[PDB]
């Protein structure tokens, strides 16, 4: 069974910064590709980042220059660094792979 | 074979090359960024005791590979319809052999089979390199058969050798499709089956055309029929494969 | 070639077969239980998204493989020195070609190279299958070269094709020996280097003997010299390899 | 780094039985071969079992019919079941792989 567990998030101000973490389970972590997804309360879904298991990185054209995704092998960790937030990113974030989803976390930005 | 029959092949080859070039340009312009890995699992001790976790060595982009195996054919079909090159081409056709075709195939077919094997879930680099070698060997066997024998004399040994040396990659594909010994509950999609079946049928078609050309019936005694068949099948195969990968893998962007 | 020269080869082949049989019996009697795995890493989703941990499909025992590639040569050398088989053998030698040798080699050399690749740390099944195919293709190219051409006429195309199609496994071995992209601190032992270097030299020797036989100098114009060289090198190679694996892997029991 | 940690052992009677466990670390556990070694206080070393990562099992010709080694993937566990003990197996047991040893455990059998 594949289990993805992520932590972080919470409530911050407009100029704050966050570091969300996701931990993986019994798969081959050094080859597989990991993703981060975002859902707003009232919209369908989006895409945030991909890491392709080799180093290359692609974004969603709406968070370019603000977010940064990285991975750490030998511990099975996926880190998302969010800097210079805006008062519209109130949402729920999910850690994703080849359709093995996880229970997302809440991010709130005040005025 | 008279002069006019060899003259029409100029326009025939030019048309084929133009079609290949247009398809390559479209694929380059429309594709997104997709990649597949080449990996490797090394030892960590004595020869058969302890291993290590797999690591990723290389990453193949797909749009560039598709553009590559279309551009190769475009370039060769434009080369053949040149000047002195066409003189040597006609002179060689008068002798019942062609060389440009095998030089093209030994690269195009190898790239095709490497991509097809990679989609199915094969990642080791040595497997891909040896598959490349096997396919090139099959094409070279076909070249030797055409060079050293004569139609209607009943000698078909290099053809059988090429048939023997061209069935290994499909056995490997079958093994990874059946997947013995795995612990999983996710089924293979459908376009994989479509690609496998269609390309197997096309390869069988190429082999059959070779056999019928060198059997020498009452109708196939003319070499230009086989030449035209080899051009048309090559023009169809490339297009049949390049637009099945694009729709299903490269499209959502 | 006269009658007596073809007559001595009976005793020559019988001696070679007896030596092979004795070595096989000794290896079977003395070896312990050692095994190496054949594995496979499957997908768990879309074509290029998620993989699974590797699993072991098969396990090769080593003593039985060594006994196998000695027993094959023993059996063939006893077959050639039979009755009507010897009549056909002499008749074919009169025509400057031999068929038993290639039928033997296309299996013995393939087993050898599979074992050598497996010791270095290659475990995928498709890699081993394709290496088998490549080696068999090289031997078949040698067969075609011997069948379709004549000495001293200057035609050496299938020889070059066989040289091209026989260098892939050694490139793979080199890649896994250099080990790019790994994260480890354990060095390769010494007998691995010994095996690799010695067997590369022996393969080069076989290719050189073929080339010198078909060049046609003032001394090598006799075919029986090349026949004797092919027997002796085969008798040495098998023994040079089977007692390097045994001392270092199979011995501590 | 490869870390092997084993637990179990202790003091028992002559007719008792034990179950030692060994847990592995960042390697490929489904392919590699694991071993169990025994050292008596006053002797050099011995061999107890091997599991060859595929299923086959070999012993040391002195514990045949009494010991049983098994492995469990997807949790990285190696189990050794000792039954019908004798008052000579007082020793220290080690979990082994391709020369990455571990800190052994003590087994004591009374009269
Ligand atoms: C790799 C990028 C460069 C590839 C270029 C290869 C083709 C170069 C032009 C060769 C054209 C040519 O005239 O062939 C030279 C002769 C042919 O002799 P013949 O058939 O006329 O008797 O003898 C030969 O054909 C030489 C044999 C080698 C050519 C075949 C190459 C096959 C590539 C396999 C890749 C694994
Ligand atoms: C793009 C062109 C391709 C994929 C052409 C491939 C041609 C073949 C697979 C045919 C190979 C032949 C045989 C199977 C046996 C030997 C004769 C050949 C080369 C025509
Ligand atoms: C046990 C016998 C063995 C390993 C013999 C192997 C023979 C070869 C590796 C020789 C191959 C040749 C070439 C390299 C090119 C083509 C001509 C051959 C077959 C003699
Ligand atoms: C050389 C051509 C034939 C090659 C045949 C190779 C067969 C490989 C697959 C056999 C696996 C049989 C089942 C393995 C045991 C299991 O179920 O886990
Ligand atoms: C050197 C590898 C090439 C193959 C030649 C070796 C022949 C044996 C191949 C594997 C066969 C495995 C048989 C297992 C029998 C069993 O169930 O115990
Ligand atoms: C077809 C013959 C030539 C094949 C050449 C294949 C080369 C594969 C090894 C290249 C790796 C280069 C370094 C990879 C990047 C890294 O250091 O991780």
């Amino acid at each position: 069974m594949v289990q993805l567990v992520e932590s972080g998030g919470g409530l911050v101000q407009a100029g704050g910064s966050l570091r969300l973490s996701c931990a993986a389970s019994g798969m081959a972590f050094s080859i597989s590709r990991m993703e981060w997804h975002r859902q707003a309360p009232g919209n369908e879904r989006e895409l945030v980042a991909r890491i392709t298991g080799g180093g290359r990185t692609t974004y969603g054209d709406s968070v370019k220059g603000r977010f940064t995704i990285s991975r750490d092998n030998a511990k099975s960790m996926v880190y998302l660094q969010m800097n210079s937030l805006k008062p519209e990113d109130t949402a729920v974030y999910y850690c994703n792979t080849g359709y093995f989803w996880g229970q997302g976390t809440q991010v709130t930005v005040s005025s | 074979p008279t002069v006019k029959e060899i003259k029409s092949l100029q326009n025939f080859n030019r048309i084929a090359g133009v079609f290949h070039l247009l398809q390559m340009l479209a694929v380059l312009a429309l594709a997104n960024d997709f990649a597949l890995p080449m990996t490797g699992t090394y030892l960590n001790g004595p020869p058969g005791t302890t291993f290590s976790a797999p690591v990723v060595i290389l990453e193949t982009p797909v749009g560039l590979a598709v553009a590559l195996f279309l551009g190769l054919s475009a370039l060769f079909h434009f080369i053949v319809s040149s000047g002195n090159f066409f003189k040597r081409y006609s002179a060689s056709l008068m002798k019942n052999q062609n060389i440009f075709r095998w030089v093209e195939y030994s690269l195009s077919s190898s790239v095709m089979i490497v991509l097809i094997a990679q989609i199915c879930g094969i990642a080791d680099i040595v497997a891909l390199l040896a598959i490349f070698g096997v396919n090139a060997s099959m094409i070279l066997f076909g070249w030797l058969q055409e060079k050293y024998t004569q139609p209607k004399d009943g000698d078909l040994l290099p053809f059988w050798f090429g048939c023997i040396a061209g069935i290994v990659p499909w056995i490997g594909l079958l093994i990874y499709v059946i997947a013995p010994g795995s612990t999983s509950d996710v089924a293979v999609p459908g376009f994989v089956y479509g690609i496998i079946i269609s390309l197997f049928l096309f390869f069988n078609s190429f082999a059959l055309v070779q056999y019928l050309q060198y059997k020498g019936k009452g109708k196939w005694s003319n070499y230009l029929r086989g030449e035209r068949a080899y051009i048309v099948l090559s023009l169809v195969a490339k297009s049949a494969l390049a637009w099945q990968i694009f729709s299903g893998t490269l499209i959502p962007a």
